[PDB]
């Protein structure tokens, strides 16, 4: 599962938080310090790294680390 | 908002008052930060990525305020104001599409200034090529821009980013 | 040479009266975007190749707040970016470089917070990476903009040059 | 590729010309239209492509396609 760890790497970089803080059920907005901008850039960073376009309202539902992981899994296989 | 494909200076001054795209739409800056006299073309498709295009102009006159101070005895148009025009035009376009919120520049990738605007010039032209519009809690536009003076390409900016926020 | 400059020194710079007759000028008001240069060193900064720190006091009477935007005042990001270009250029002059200043570009700029008229002070930090002394004298640097101690803008690879003729 | 062709490519894109223009005897400013910015950027692009540092006093003498080639082949090819 390179997926789960690679996604945690991207989230950590984009939201500028520590490796320790990127737990699986952590909320980008509530738990991490993410605003509306960090969130857009986050999803766009996932699109760029893994080569997958997903419309804006497939996103706005990816709110946590589990969601991002879960979502990209299905689109990678 | 009822889309038109071009706008006069009076339309742009109305935009600065919040009276062009309705109160909830973004505003342009008013003078002296407004860096265009007109928008001459706006399309939903077209441009280098076929995802949207805007073209705008600014008439050049030696009495423009910035020539007097940048620099004393050596007038040139500040590059930062050309870059602001491009951010202004991305935000304006988001409004034209119907986006609501306050306009904010978010950043830019590479900017290159290779020539200058002197007060003897006639006209500066801005071209914006849209790459992506994100319609989320934040509305964001991503574009490349070009600035020409009298037909001569002088500035480029990759990955201009502007958003509308609530 | 001095390591810090007052408002009066920066106004002198805009009249071409601070460095040599041949040194670069800062912009005059209303394009001058600092009130003071607090520190300037040839070493230090994140790359140990030069550092500048400067400040701008924030007051609701500043011209740009009235027009950008009416009903929603905020300091234009482009003007904070111009302060960074101004400081890179000022630094080249400070080292004794001759020619007219010109911004050449920047690599990437991110604006993650804003300056409201209720803020007290904006701080600019410039970290030099490289100076090229050729027919064009060119400085390359990273910049940071802070408001009341919080980082709000970053710029990588600010480029400014001093040119002749 | 050879040092000669990599140098020519960099010169080409840097100055906005394609190879048929980039002749060994071609002078950056007299023949290829470079200004003071283009020459500074060109030599820096060379430093980066060939992973070598060129001092300003040295860079100042790199004014033709052949001089760039000779410089790179001489330090240390
Ligand atoms: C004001 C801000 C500059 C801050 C410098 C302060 C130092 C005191 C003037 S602008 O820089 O904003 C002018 C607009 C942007 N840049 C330009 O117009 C210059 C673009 N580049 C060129 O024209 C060429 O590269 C030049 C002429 C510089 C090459 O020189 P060379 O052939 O000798
Ligand atoms: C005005 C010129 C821009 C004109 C473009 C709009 C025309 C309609 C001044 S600036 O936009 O440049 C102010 C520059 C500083 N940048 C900002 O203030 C926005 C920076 N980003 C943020 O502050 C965050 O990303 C926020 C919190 C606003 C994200 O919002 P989100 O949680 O919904």
């Amino acid at each position: 599962s390179t997926i789960e760890e690679r996604v945690k790497k991207i989230i950590g970089e984009q939201l500028g938080v520590k490796q320790e803080e990127v737990t699986n059920n952590a909320s980008f907005v509530e738990d991490l310090g993410a605003d509306s901008l960090d969130t857009v850039e986050l999803v766009m960073a996932l699109e760029e790294e893994f080569d997958t376009e997903i419309p804006d309202e497939e996103a706005e539902k990816i709110t946590t680390v589990q969601a991002a992981i879960d979502y990209i899994n299905g689109h990678q296989a | 908002v009822d889309k038109r494909e071009s706008y006069t200076k009076e339309d742009l001054l109305a935009s600065g008052r919040g009276e062009l795209f309705g109160a909830k739409g973004p505003q342009l800056p008013a003078p002296n930060m407004l860096m265009m006299d007109r928008v001459v073309k706006m399309t939903e498709t077209g441009g280098n990525f076929d995802k949207g295009y805007v073209e705008a102009e600014l008439d050049i006159n030696p009495d423009l305020w910035f020539f007097g101070c940048h620099f004393i005895g050596d007038p040139v148009m500040p590059g930062c104001l050309g870059l602001d025009a491009m951010w202004q035009l991305v935000g304006f376009y988001l409004g034209w599409l119907g986006g609501e919120g306050k306009g904010r520049a978010l950043g830019v990738g590479e900017v290159k200034f290779t020539g200058q605007v002197l007060p003897t010039a006639k006209k500066v032209t801005y071209r914006i090529h849209f790459k992506r519009i994100v319609n989320r809690r934040l509305i964001m536009g991503l574009a490349d821009g070009e600035v020409l003076v009298d037909g001569r390409l002088i500035y480029t900016a990759s990955d201009l980013k502007v958003g509308l926020f609530q």
